């Protein structure tokens, strides 16, 4: 059995796509969202209170 | 009509450290005295 053989196959071996679980990107947080203003709201109301 | 080897078969674009910066939406925020006088 060692006069060998013949590796006829042509290979096509392609692999998977990977899974990918996209993030929930946030770029700003609430805290920044409620601080980018000149004039807030709440504060205004509380001092005229 | 001759057979022929006319079938020739011939068979990491920047890594590199990134850093990403926001545009800084937050108002500056700075001390503030009032001084006034309450006539009643």
């Amino acid at each position: 059995s060692s006069i060998s053989t013949v590796d006829s196959m042509i290979a096509l071996d392609i692999d998977p796509l990977e899974n990918t679980d996209f993030r929930v990107l946030e770029l700003y947080s609430q805290k920044e969202l409620r601080s980018s203003n000149v004039f807030d709201l709440e504060e205004i109301m509380r001092e005229f209170n | 009509i001759r057979f022929e080897r006319n079938i020739v078969c011939t068979s990491d674009l920047d890594e590199g450290i990134m850093v990403v910066y926001k545009r800084n939406i937050v108002a500056h925020t700075f001390k503030v005295r009032v001084y006034q006088k309450v006539l009643t």
